Parts: structure tokens; C-alpha cells; sequence
RNA sequence: AUCGAGAGGU
């Protein structure tokens, strides 16, 4: 569907935003990076890594939806 | 191993002047000297006023203000102690150590206004006490019927919180001047030229020869380092007549003071004071 | 120890020597701050 | 506060130099050292910051050859400069006698 | 304690009384300042 | 004089054609119209000095006192027919156009802690608070609050105390502070009582507090600097307020130097009753007069002075513009704003 | 408002002179040929005297 | 002639007769005046 | 519709500080706190923040309880219970200007504490916003929810707005003295040694290799290119035509009237294109202090001479004016292209007039060159006042000069000169006469009547164009 | 508490 394979923005905000939602929410850490003093930082190396538990699905237009996963996808 | 050796040379002194003459060091030297008289030499002066019938025009605000201003001689300043520290007392009333208090009292009771001057501020110990110079501070006036009462608890403290304790009323150094005049392009003006650039010297450092006219320095001390006579000059065409550039050793120092501490007094102590700082600084090992 | 509206002396600290009144905690009898202390730091 | 007045902190690119922070102090301490630790031979860069404008700290940075280290040459100023006050202190004294 | 307006005079207050200084007649008080002590900082 | 046939009449003064808030301006011809138009509207009204001469008699909301109010140095032809000392509210300070650490930059004000602390531009504002009863005034059967429900002459009051109290109380809210300095009750012929309480705050220049002079720069005060770190000239002078030189272009205020110079010439000490001392709005001095007295005081002919610097001792390569500028203090403080 | 204690530039303390000045110039003196008598030279100083306005006899009487 | 009167004596003149001016009038002569007008005639 | 957080009071300035940090008052920040749930590593930080009584309250599932006094049991954690931390260093909040349609006036700034009441904002920042140092009010909002505090932090950031949408370029323009201080040291290219060493200080890192090992009478001496090298960031090669760097290393720097701002333009959009942003905000953070100390040891200001009147080209200016009247007479007559001519003309004798005039040292580097506004400002003040009395207006009525200014010019003036409407002689530094003020206090109206409807009228046009472009998105 | 008006910084 998507042949650029580019995360916006806004959808990166999100997600990191839900992902420190959910880790501040008792729940531990994918990663073995645990001792900061600020979910942000946790988020941020959270999403610096390929694996995400979580993934988008977009919305066409048309009427459909199409699957993205984000360990094809890449981050800038 | 590497050590300046500064050389003073005093010209006029008094209690209040004193103009001496540092030669051989370096400019970082006497502007600390200065740095440190206007804000860390000790005085002590009034700092919690505490009245009890004001009846006067002036509400009371600006009674204190205007107390604590008043300067008080302070040769104990330095011997004291920062209240702060002292604990031996609550912070009230006279405290050998830390504080002096200074009660006013006065109600006119006749018609013609009464001048609360300074002259009416009593202490108690019998050190600090205002300074005297012919009349005094006026504080407030009142008329008949009117009524001050107040005591007051000095302090000691650093310019550098208030200026009520500053001890200087401005100290100041100048690079003292060196002129060379060229003395041969000094010969090609004409005697008019030569008296429009005199006079064009704001202050008076330059001047005529009765005998052979020729511009003679007279006073090298009073050229406040402005260009003009220099750019005088150029406009006339020959540049370099007069080439005028700061000796950077020698300046010249000029210290008054507030009559707390005697002048001298003042150089000494602040000198002092710079040895207990850098002394403190050491890093040991 | 003490009593609501009573004068006490600010005796160690910056504020030294002031005098205030103890809200309820106490106020500068004529600034604004309104400073806490504990009853070491009081006196009458 | 009680913490050091004066604190240590070696360069670890650079071999020695190191920066010295002084709290509490000012222009009135930093040019008048700044100025004798460029009287000396073998101190190669030194120089003082206010950390921040409104902040009473200095921050001062001391670049040396091998001959000596940092902290050598820092405490040799100080006692430099305590040396010569003392001999101005000594003079004037003289010279307000006389005048007298 | 207040003190008349426009002549001096001191006369405790009543609740209600319309504010008159009994003895001239204008209604203006100002009260009065007791010896109490206060502290200002210089 | 040149030509007495061809006129008839003859106009007693240019400096009559303007109104009394214009005519007494230095220069006023020689700056802006925008810029004079401001000064002559809305500075010249907020500018706080010199409020009045018996202060007991009057209630008012706000007020605000000069503790130590001045006259220019300058003298319009207006000011000293009409004789009158109120037109002018404000302090003379020097001023030495300057770039501070950039402090100054955007029309924003530094100033010295000193001059600041040895009194100058303290303002006290008294306020008033009232009420009405046909309640009774009484006390509740807060602390300060006597038996009749006033406070005390001399107390301090704080952001949330009762300051009259009618058995339903007015409580003071949150910029309301002070030390009660009046409490005057009186009534009508209708039967209804009143009371009024005015509570006193003295205040300095404290950051973000706006600033104005006589020809139009307005500014707001971003840092206060010790007097030492100042540069200082030969004499010892250290400027009380320090301004960007940037804004003098973009503006077009000719008139504040011009002003400043004279002044400087004014009070500068001779090696005497020729002075120029007066700055008409339409027959101002001019800039060869303005000049050849500075060079007879024994400053240079321009207005700049050496200046070494403060925190190093060095001799400073640009001459710097300092001289004497009539100051105004605004009665938009900062400290209401904030909230 | 009366003679402020110390200019407010330098500090010195001219809080003490305002008479004096006021005598002088109740002489035929030239204000700044009496400012020189009082002994006042810079003009950070010989500010604060030449322009005050007393408003303290005035304060007074109402 | 306006000659000998000269540039001086004109130019006092004309602030001592503005002075007087503001003697006589003052400055908000002109609100008083009508009000001190209505209440007469 | 009413709002929650709200902080509004006076800002100023502080260039002693990153872009990304605003200081807060002591109030405020007591006042107003930040919403963030109880996690798990931070277990110890949220106990050792609420054991010394900081906070203001927590709110356990429906109920809220006070952190006051009065409380004698200890506060244990619970992820159940929120809490509300006072604000401290690392929050991050947004602000909201006077109306600008700039969007990049809202930014996501650290907070910074202080003892003032003020707001410091440094004078970077005034080209995104609109806010100068003369009083402006500005609206600084709290972020409360977590997902809010991301889209804050995120999108709000000077790390992603850095690309203006609107002209292209870096909004973070040169400032007036940044832009001051970089002229007056590269005047000078040669330092000295402690004047060197103490800019540097200001940098990053060291200076190893001096510029100028051994002179005649000097030793080591530096230059400014090096210290602008140690200020750049450690690798970049730019090559732009005119500069080249490899490593912090610059190896050209041309030099003019202007194009110096043009050229560092061009090497910050070259390093925030090749690095990133935050190499960029740390290269300014970097320089400005730096710069701010090189001008304050050397000092600008202007005096008396700068605006000097050189009596000989004002006399050539007052021909050139008098040979410039003879077609005034057929202005207002004939056509407007004549007005055009004339504008042509004026334009032509103030550009002499400029040339003449920035022969000084002060005017030259304090004002711009390129700017039509600045030299028409910096004209009108010293000499030729404009023309200020114009037929294309229709904010005042044809009668005034038609029926007005004619009977005052032959009332007042003795010849007839019917061509003395705009063709004025005096300036603002010298005497004005009584018709020139009455002629600039017309124009100074007619200023603000167009200022005052130029500011209602495009508003409605934005609300008009803003009620149907709310739908348009990709 | 509410309404209206006037005067303001942007
Ligand atoms: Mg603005
Ligand atoms: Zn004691
Ligand atoms: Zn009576
Ligand atoms: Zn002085």
C-alpha cells in the first residue's frame, strides 16, 4: 500500500506517548535499561530499539485499512 | 618565584582625601583595591528601626530609609561581628559583639519647627556614634505637637548587600598619561595653528611657550583619555604630532570616604580584607 | 509552648532579631512573608 | 552549605589541565589570579567564567606544561599574590607615617 | 478612640450612633493611634 | 525686528501653540509625532511623583507618592511662566547609552542596585478599601480586628484578612497588602453609615516595571547590576541606568541626546551666568551652543567620556555617551500583572 | 520630601548642606558658584542640589 | 523707532507679560467663568 | 470558553542561557503544579519528593486529599493514588503570544526557577514570537496529561520547527547585538593573548594552535576565525561557495557590508541540515554568550558627531533641493506617473543623502544598508525630511491641501513658494518650524487611522479565510 | 453576586 515506508510524526508522538502511558502504569520494561528518573527517557530508548509490542494500522480513504508493522518500518 | 613588588607614593592625605600613587604592577591589582573598598570593607550602620509615635508628616518608611543612611563611625566595624553569626544573643539590643542600639526622642513644644537632626540620635556605646562634620542630618521636621520616638539596633554589614555600608564615596585610578610631541612637525605649524590646538584641548594638559611658542606639556596629569587634541590633528593634516598613550604601570589612586573610616584606614583594611579571601581560596592538597 | 497572637523574636537565621506575631507560623510585623519555625528558633 | 569552597576536576582529554571551581567568589578573586597565573612560564591557558551572570561562582581553567601541574601552579599564584600585598601593605604603612 | 474631623476631640464610639462628634456636629471620625510598637526594616 | 512695517501684531511665544503637557518638553520639535504624541498623552499621565499636599483629607483608591521627587534641569519658557512644579514627575538619572551584556537589547532597562537602594524611584501607593452599613460595623463575636471591627492603626495586613468587618465581611483578595495607615468612618444626612480603611505599601524598582522619559523611549527594566561591575569614567561616575544605543536609530528621538547633553553642561562644574539653561519647545539652544559648553565645562565637545571597564580595569576602546536624563516611573507594576 | 542623604550615584553624603546652599543663594550667588563653595565637584552631585523641590514646608502647613 | 528698544528688552517683556497673563486668568479660568454665569445673569 | 492553567506577567531578557529554557517565579511555580501517575522506576523519587512536604495534595480514585499539616501517618505509594509534583527543572510547558498568524509563536520550553517574579525569555526567541522588551503580556499554559506532556515535548519542541513553513529559511534570525558584536571583532582580525584566552573560555573546548606564533612585538595571538571554529561544532563541511570547513576547521571568511548575515545564514542551515538541531542550538548557545562578552569589553555608542550636519554637504543638499522643487510645481496636476517620477527622485536624493551620512563609524555598523525602512528612518532624522503631503490618500479630506496650506504658506512666508507641501528643508535635529510640525502631526494621523484599520479590517479577512480552510488535510 | 459604561497595556 505504502511504498515510501516513512513514520510521521504525529503517529511517533503518539506512540510514544502511550507507550509511557503504559509504562507508568506498573508494568516493566521490554528493554534491560530500568533506573531513570523520568518515563520520557524510558519511551524515548524504548522506541530507539526495533522491538515494539504495539503497532499502527492506517485508514484509507476509500473504506479500508491496511497492516504496517513496525519492525518493517523504519525510524529516523 | 613570579611576584610584583608595588611601590605607593602619597602626595596628600587627610581623613577624608588621600590621593597615592601605585607604580609597577598591574592594572588587576588596583582595580581589585577598588573593587573591594566599594563593596566589602565592613561599616556599621542602622538596619532595624522600631518606633513608637510617629506624628510627623513623613509616614514611617521613609524615617527608617533615611536613618540608616546616616553614616556612623565605624572603627570597631572590622572586630565585630556579622550578626549572623554571633550567638550570644537573640539579636536584640546591645550585644558587645554584634549590635549597638541607638535610641531618638523628640516633640516640639514650642512654634517654630524643631529640626530632629542627627545630632539628637543618642547610642550607648559610647563607639558608635554618628559622625560628626555644621549642623547635621536632618531626619525629619516637626511642628508643634508633633511627635518622634524611636530605637534603633546598628549592625554591621558589606556594601554589597545595601550601600548603607559602603564605605566610599567613589574611589577612582588613572592610568597615567605619557605624551611625546613630535616636536619637528611641531616646527612646521604656524603660530596660529599651533593656538587652535591648544584650545581645542578640552581639559588643560598642553600649552604655549612665552619664549620660543612652542606647545609644552605643563600637566600631563589632567588628560582624561578623550582623543581630541589627537584627532585635531589629523584634521589639520599632520598626523602624529602628538602621540599620548597610557603608561601601564603607574596610575594614580583617589580615595574618600564616607568619614566611618578614616581614609587611610580604608586602603589598609581593604588590603587586609584581600589577604583573608585569598587565603581562603587555597586548595591545599 | 505557645499561644495564638503572641510577639515572639526570630532568634537564628537571615531574618535575626525581627520581631513578628504567629499567626497561627508566623507573620513580620511589617513585611510580607509568612515564615514557619520551629519553637528553638522562637524567643519572647 | 559547608561544601568546598574550592573543588578539583581534571580535563580528562586534554593532560594537565583542570578546572578549579570557587564558590562564593567573583571578578574581584578571578582577574587577580587570572592575571599572575599569566606571569608564569609554564602555564600555558588560564582563564575564569561566572557560571551564570547571577550566580556567585567561578569556574577557573588551568592549562599546563609538563614542568608542572595544575594545582601546582594554582597554589603558587595565590601565595604569590599574598606575598606582594604584603609588601604594599608595608609600604603604605611607611609611607602614611612620614606623611604624618 | 476617635478623634473629630474638623476639631479635636475623643470620644469612644456606640454601635449605631450616627457617627457625629457629639460635641461639634460633623459627621467625620478618624481613629487614633495607641503606643503599640512596630519594626520596619531599614 | 528685522522687517517692523510689514507686521502687524507679534506672537508672545512659539512655545504657546502647544498645550501644557507639550510645552514644557525639551525639544519637542525635534523628536517624532508619534513619538511626542505619546509622551504628551500617556506617559505624561502615568508618570508618579508629586501626588498631594495634604493627604489625610483625601480617600482615594490608588495614590502614589515620589519619597524623593525632582525638577528637571532644564527650563522650558512654560514651565517658568507658569510657575507651577507639578508638570515635571520623575527623577533626573544618568544615563550612558551602552550594550550590557545584552540585558539591554529590545528596549529593556538595567540599572543600578545602588542608586536603587540609596533611594531613588521609591514610590509609596496607599489604596483605600470601603464599605457601607444602613450589619452593623462590629466585630465577629481575623486578629487585627478591634472592638468595632476596624484594624488596628499599624498593622500589617495580609492577603487573605478581613479588613472591615460587618457582622458578612469584606476580605482582602490578592494583590492587596499593606500597613493600615488611616481608618476614617463618617455618614450622610440619609441615615447611612460609612468607612473607609487605606492601606500603605512602599515600593522599588523591582524587574519588569516600565520606565519613560520626556521624549517618548519606553522601557522595561531587565536586570539590576552592581555598582561595581559598571564601567566607570575617570571621575568615578557610574550610570544609574544603562541603554541600548541600538534604539536611538530606529527611533527618531534626536531630542534625548540632545537633551542629556545639555543638562551635562548645565551641572558641570566651570574653570558662569552664561549658560544656556533653557530648552523651548520652538527656540531650543542649539547643537554648535549645546557643544561649545560641554568643552568649557572640560568634557569633550561631543558628550562622550572614557570609560574603563569594571569587572577587568581596561580602558575601553569606544567612548561612551553618558549625561543627565529626566526620568518617569509608569503605574503599570509588575508585580499586579503577574497572577 | 527633603535634601535625600546621599546622591544617589557616588555616595556621598550631601544630606547636610541643604541649608547652606539655600543661605548662599540668599546672597547674590550664582547657584553653582555656591555649589563650588559647598564643595561639591562632580556632577552626579551638583545634580541632586540644583534640582530638589522642598515640599516639606508645605506639608507642614496643611 | 522699534530700534531703540532693542532685542532684549522685547524678549523680557514677553515673559513677564505671560506670567501675568496666567496671574489674571490661570488655568482653568474658562470652566469657572461660565459656570460663575449661569448662576448670575 | 474558560481555560484551567493560566500564568501570565512581564518577560525580559536573558541570553546567559539555552533557547530551550524560561525561568518561572517563585509563586507560579508553587501554585500551579504537574499531573503524572506512579510508576515503578521512580519509586524512590516520588517518596523522597513527598516525605519534605512539596507537593500540594493527591487525589486517590474519586476523593482528593491535602498535603497539609495536620497529617500524622505516613504517605505510602500506591500506583492507584495520583499525584501532582511541583514544577521543577526538567518540565516542559508551551506559550501562547498576542494574536500572530505565525504558528511558530507557541513553543515547548524547559522551565528555569529564580527568585524574580518576571518571566526570562532570551532574544533569540523574538523573531518566531512577536514580543519585544516593552511591556508585552504573554499566556504560559501547563500541560496535565502524560499523552499531552509527549505531544508537547514532541511536536512543540525548537528541535522540529526549526524548518519555517512559511519563508523557508531558519526562523532563528540574527539578533541587533549579535549581529553588532560580530562586525566590531572582525574589525579587529588579531586578538591579544588574555583577551583570547578569556572568549575562549566561553567556548567548548580548547585552543591548542595559536594563529600567530612569533612577531616582532607580539608572541602568540590568536584570530577570530578560531574562535569561531572552537564554537562550531566538532565536524561539518558546509561548502557554500564562499566557506569551507573540515572538523571545526573554517578556512575562508569573506567580508562586506551585509553578507555576513547572509553567510552565517547559510552555514546554520548547512549544519542543521547536515547533524541536526540540537548540534545547532548548542553552536548558538555557544556563541551568544561569547559574543555578548567580546562587545562588552570593547563598548558601542553614538554621539553628538556621528550625526554630524557637515554644513558643506548640507548646503549641497539645500541646492539639490531647489533644483528638486522646480517640478513640484506640476505634481498634483498632470498625472500620477509625475508622482511616480517624483517618488523616483526622492527615492535617488536620499540614497545620496545616505551615502553621505554613513561615512560615520557608529551609524554604519548599528544600521542596516539594503533596508529601505532604515535609511528612510535614519534620513529623516538628520536631514531632507520626506515629503509627507500626498494626494493618494483618502483617509483625510482634498480641502486641506487644496484651500488650507497654500493660504499658510503665503500668511507665514513671505515669497509665494505654492511648491512647499513635502519639499520641507528642516530636520529632526535641528529647529522644525511651526507649519513643519503641523505638516508631520498630519502625517503622524494619517499613520495611525490607516495603522488602526489595517489591524481591524485584516483581522475580519483572516476570520473570513480561516472559516473555510479547517478541513484541508492530507 | 449580576449588568452596563468609561479609562487602559498589547
Ligand atoms: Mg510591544
Ligand atoms: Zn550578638
Ligand atoms: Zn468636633
Ligand atoms: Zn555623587
Amino acid at each position: 500500500r505504502k511504498t515510501s515506508k516513512f513514520m510521521t510524526k504525529y503517529e511517533r508522538a503518539r506512540i510514544l506517548g502511550t507507550r509511557a502511558l503504559q509504562i507508568s502504569m506498573n508494568a516493566p520494561v521490554m528493554v534491560e535499561l530500568e533506573g531513570e528518573t523520568d518515563p520520557l527517557e524510558i519511551a524515548m530508548k524504548e522506541l530507539r530499539q526495533r522491538k515494539i509490542p504495539f503497532t499502527i494500522r492506517r485508514y484509507l480513504p476509500d473504506g479500508s485499512f491496511e497492516e504496517w508493522g513496525v519492525d518493517e518500518l523504519i525510524v529516523e | 618565584t613570579y611576584q610584583r613588588f608595588p611601590t605607593v607614593k602619597i602626595r596628600e592625605l587627610k581623613d577624608d582625601y588621600a590621593k597615592f600613587e601605585l607604580r609597577e604592577t598591574d592594572v588587576s591589582m588596583a582595580n581589585a583595591l577598588r573593587r573591594v573598598m566599594i563593596s566589602e570593607v565592613p561599616t556599621m550602620a542602622i538596619h532595624l528601626v522600631k518606633i513608637e509615635v510617629n506624628s510627623s508628616v513623613l509616614n514611617d518608611e521613609f524615617i527608617a530609609q533615611r536613618l540608616s543612611l546616616i553614616p556612623l563611625t565605624s572603627e570597631r566595624a572590622m572586630s565585630m561581628r556579622f550578626c549572623q553569626d554571633c550567638e550570644d544573643c537573640n539579636g536584640d539590643e546591645h550585644c558587645e559583639f554584634c549590635s549597638v542600639e541607638f535610641p531618638l526622642s523628640a516633640k516640639c513644644v514650642t512654634d517654630q519647627t524643631l529640626d530632629v537632626t542627627s545630632r539628637d540620635l543618642y547610642s550607648a556605646d559610647p563607639t558608635v556614634t554618628p559622625v560628626d562634620f555644621h549642623k547635621g542630618i536632618i531626619i525629619a521636621k516637626l511642628r508643634r505637637g508633633q511627635e518622634l520616638k524611636l530605637k534603633a539596633l546598628a549592625r554591621k554589614g558589606i556594601g554589597k548587600d545595601h550601600a548603607k555600608w559602603s564605605p566610599a564615596a567613589t574611589v577612582t585610578y588613572m592610568y597615567e598619561p605619557d605624551i611625546i610631541i613630535n616636536e619637528e612637525m611641531m616646527n612646521t605649524l604656524t603660530d596660529e595653528e599651533k593656538i587652535d590646538l591648544i584650545e581645542s584641548s578640552p581639559t588643560k594638559v598642553f600649552g604655549i611657550d612665552p619664549v620660543t611658542g612652542q606647545v609644552v606639556v605643563v600637566d600631563p596629569e589632567a588628560y582624561t583619555y578623550d582623543e581630541e587634541v589627537i584627532k585635531k590633528a589629523e584634521a589639520m593634516g599632520k598626523p602624529g604630532l602628538i602621540e599620548i598613550h597610557p603608561k601601564h604601570d603607574s596610575f594614580v589612586f583617589t580615595v574618600e570616604s564616607t568619614g566611618a573610616l578614616k581614609a587611610s584606614q580604608l586602603v589598609l583594611n581593604a588590603i587586609d580584607i584581600l589577604k583573608q579571601k585569598l587565603d581562603a581560596i587555597r586548595l591545599s592538597d | 509552648t505557645y499561644s495564638i497572637g503572641q510577639k515572639l523574636r526570630i532568634r537564628v537565621g537571615p531574618l535575626k532579631g525581627y520581631l513578628c506575631r504567629v499567626i497561627a507560623t508566623v507573620k513580620l510585623d511589617s513585611q510580607h512573608k509568612i515564615f514557619t519555625v520551629k519553637s528553638e528558633h522562637l524567643a519572647e | 552549605e559547608g561544601t568546598k569552597k574550592v573543588s578539583y576536576d581534571r580535563d580528562t582529554k586534554i593532560i594537565n589541565a583542570a578546572s578549579f571551581t570557587v564558590e562564593r567568589e567573583d571578578h574581584t578573586i578571578g582577574n587577580i589570579v587570572r592575571m599572575q597565573l599569566h606571569r608564569d612560564e609554564n602555564v600555558l591557558f588560564a582563564g575564569y567564567q561566572l557560571p551564570h551572570p547571577l550566580k556567585y561562582k567561578i569556574i577557573v581553567r588551568i592549562h599546563t606544561t609538563s614542568q608542572s601541574s595544575p594545582m601546582q601552579a594554582y597554589n603558587q599564584a595565590i601565595n604569590d599574590l599574598d606575598k606582594e600585598l604584603d609588601y604594599l601593605k608595608n609600604q603604605f604603612e611607611a609611607e602614611v607615617a612620614k606623611f604624618s | 478612640t476617635y478623634v473629630c474631623g474638623d476639631c479635636g476631640q475623643e470620644n469612644t464610639l456606640k454601635s449605631g450612633d450616627v457617627i457625629q462628634c457629639r460635641e461639634c456636629g460633623y459627621r467625620i471620625l478618624y481613629k487614633k493611634r495607641t503606643r503599640r510598637v512596630v519594626q520596619y526594616e531599614a | 525686528l528685522k522687517e517692523p512695517k510689514i507686521y502687524t501684531h507679534c506672537e508672545l511665544d512659539l512655545s504657546f501653540l502647544l498645550g501644557v503637557s507639550c510645552a514644557v518638553v525639551p525639544f519637542a520639535n525635534h523628536d517624532h509625532g508619534r513619538r511626542v504624541l505619546y509622551q504628551s498623552q500617556k506617559h505624561c499621565q502615568q508618570a508618579i511623583g508629586f501626588s498631594s499636599t495634604n493627604p489625610n483629607i483625601r480617600c482615594d483608591t490608588l495614590s502614589q507618592q515620589l519619597f524623593y521627587p525632582q525638577k528637571p534641569l532644564f527650563k522650558t519658557l512654560a514651565s517658568e511662566c507658569l510657575k507651577k512644579e507639578v508638570l515635571f514627575n520623575g527623577q533626573n538619572a544618568i544615563v550612558a547609552v551602552n550594550v550590557h551584556l545584552g540585558y539591554n537589547q529590545e528596549d529593556s532597562i538595567v540599572m543600578n542596585k545602588a542608586s536603587l537602594e540609596r533611594g531613588m524611584f521609591r514610590s509609596e501607593q496607599i489604596r483605600s478599601y470601603k464599605a457601607e452599613v444602613d450589619v452593623q460595623f462590629g466585630k465577629t463575636h481575623v486578629d487585627s480586628l478591634e472592638d468595632d471591627g476596624f484594624p488596628f492603626i499599624g498593622a500589617n495586613m495580609s492577603t487573605g484578612d478581613i479588613v472591615i468587618g460587618r457582622c458578612h465581611s469584606i476580605k482582602l483578595k490578592h494583590t492587596e497588602r499593606g500597613i493600615v495607615q488611616k481608618v476614617v468612618l463618617s455618614s450622610n444626612d440619609e441615615g447611612k453609615n460609612f468607612a473607609a480603611v487605606s492601606l500603605r505599601q512602599v515600593r522599588s524598582p523591582c524587574l519588569g516595571d516600565k520606565f519613560s522619559s520626556m521624549h517618548g523611549q519606553k522601557g522595561v527594566l531587565g536586570y539590576l547590576e552592581e555598582q561595581q561591575n559598571f564601567p566607570f569614567t575617570i571621575q568615578g561616575i557610574v550610570p544609574d541606568i544603562v541603554i541600548n544605543p541600538h534604539a536611538f536609530p530606529s527611533r527618531q528621538t534626536p531630542g534625548q541626546l540632545l537633551e542629556a547633553a545639555l543638562s551635562k553642561g548645565i551641572a558641570c562644574p566651570i574653570q558662569y551666568t552664561k549658560l544656556t539653561r533653557h530648552a523651548t519647545p520652538f527656540s531650543t539652544p542649539g547643537v554648535t551652543e549645546i557643544t561649545e559648553q560641554l568643552h568649557r565645562a572640560g568634557f569633550s565637545r561631543w558628550g562622550n567620556e572614557r570609560v574603563y571597564n569594571g569587572r577587568s580595569g581596561e580602558m575601553m576602546r569606544s567612548m561612551i555617551f553618558m549625561g543627565p536624563t529626566f526620568y518617569q516611573r509608569l503605574v503599570h507594576m509588575s508585580e499586579d500583572k503577574v497572577k | 520630601m527633603i535634601i535625600p542623604v546621599r546622591c544617589f550615584t557616588c555616595g556621598k553624603v550631601i544630606g547636610n548642606k541643604w541649608d547652606q546652599y539655600l543661605d548662599l543663594l540668599q546672597l547674590d550667588y550664582t547657584e553653582g558658584d555656591a555649589l563650588d563653595a559647598l564643595q561639591l565637584v562632580r556632577y552626579c552631585c551638583r545634580r541632586m542640589l540644583m534640582t530638589h523641590v522642598d515640599l516639606i514646608e508645605k506639608l507642614l502647613n496643611y | 523707532n522699534l530700534s531703540e528698544l532693542g532685542e532684549g528688552f522685547l524678549q523680557s517683556f514677553c515673559k513677564k507679560a505671560a506670567t501675568s497673563f496666567f496671574d489674571k486668568y490661570g488655568l482653568i479660568s474658562h470652566q469657572l467663568n461660565s459656570y460663575n454665569y449661569f448662576i448670575e445673569h | 470558553k474558560g481555560s484551567g492553567f493560566s500564568s501570565r506577567s512581564v518577560i525580559t531578557g536573558d541570553a546567559y542561557r539555552h533557547v530551550n529554557e524560561v525561568g518561572i517565579p517563585i509563586e507560579i511555580a508553587q501554585r500551579i503544579t504537574f499531573e503524572e501517575r506512579v510508576s515503578v522506576h521512580n519509586r524512590g523519587y516520588l517518596q523522597k519528593l513527598v516525605d519534605d512536604k512539596l507537593c500540594l495534595s493527591y487525589t486517590q480514585g474519586s476523593t482528593t486529599y491535602s498535603l497539609r499539616d495536620g497529617s500524622k501517618g505516613h504517605t505510602e505509594l500506591k500506583p492507584g493514588q495520583v499525584v501532582h509534583r511541583r514544577v521543577m527543572d526538567g518540565d516542559v510547558v508551551f506559550i501562547n503570544r498576542p494574536p500572530t498568524t505565525h504558528k511558530h509563536s507557541l513553543q515547548a520550553l524547559r522551565v528555569y526557577v529564580h527568585e524574580d517574579n518576571t518571566v526570562k525569555i532570551n532574544p533569540l526567541m523574538c523573531s518566531p514570537l512577536s514580543a519585544d522588551f516593552d511591556g508585552d503580556c504573554v499566556h504560559l499554559f501547563y500541560p496535565q496529561s502524560l499523552s499531552a506532556k509527549a505531544e508537547v515535548m514532541e511536536l512543540f519542541s525548537v528541535e522540529k520547527q526549526l524548518l519555517s513553513s512559511h519563508t523557508g529559511q531558519l526562523i532563528l534570525q540574527m539578533g541587533s547585538d549579535s549581529l553588532l558584536s560580530l562586525r566590531v571583532m572582525l574589525e579587529r582580525v588579531f586578538l591579544d593573548k588574555a583577551t583570547a584566552q578569556q572568549l575562549a573560555m566561553y567556548g567548548s573546548l580548547s585552543l591548542p594552535p595559536p594563529a600567530l606564533r612569533k612577531s616582532s612585538k607580539s608572541g602568540p595571538a590568536w584570530t577570530v576565525f578560531q574562535i569561531l571554529q572552537l564554537a562550531f561544532p566538532e565536524r561539518l563541511s558546509c561548502k557554500g561557495d564562499r566557506f569551507l570547513v573540515d572538523g571545526s576547521d573554517l578556512l575562508k571568511f569573506d567580508f562586506g557590508v551585509d553578507a555576513m548575515g547572509s553567510i552565517i545564514n547559510e552555514i546554520v542551515t548547512s549544519i542543521f541540515l547536515e547533524k541536526g538541531p540540537k548540534e545547532t542550538l548548542g553552536f548558538f548557545d555557544s556563541l551568544q554568550p561569547l559574543l555578548m562578552e567580546s562587545l562588552f569589553a570593547e563598548g558601542f555608542s553614538l554621539s553628538l558627531e556621528d550625526l554630524s550636519m557637515s554644513r558643506a554637504d548640507m548646503d549641497v543638499i539645500h541646492n539639490l533641493i531647489i533644483r528638486e522643487i522646480s517640478p513640484m510645481v506640476s505634481r498634483l496636476r498632470l498625472s500620477y506617473r509625475d508622482e511616480l517620477q517624483l517618488e523616483n527622485s526622492i527615492h535617488k536624493v536620499k540614497e545620496v543623502a545616505a551615502n553621505f551620512m554613513l561615512k560615520s563609524y557608529s551609524i554604519r555598523n548599528l544600521i542596516d544598508i539594503k533596508s529601505n525602512s532604515a535609511i528612510t528612518k535614519l534620513v529623516q532624522q538628520t536631514g531632507f525630511l520626506g515629503l509627507q503631503l500626498s494626494d493618494k490618500k483618502k483617509f483625510y479630506t482634498k480641502t486641506l491641501v487644496e484651500d488650507m496650506a497654500i493660504f499658510c504658506k503665503r500668511k507665514y512666508g513671505r515669497i509665494s513658494s505654492s511648491g512647499d507641501f513635502g519639499i520641507v528643508k528642516g530636520c529632526f535635529f535641528h529647529g522644525l518650524d511651526p507649519y513643519e510640525e503641523m505638516a508631520h502631526s498630519i502625517a503622524a494621523r494619517e499613520v495611525i487611522v490607516r495603522s488602526s484599520r489595517g489591524l481591524a479590517e485584516p483581522g475580519t479577512l483572516f476570520k473570513n479565510l480561516m472559516a473555510v480552510l479547517r478541513d484541508i488535510v492530507i
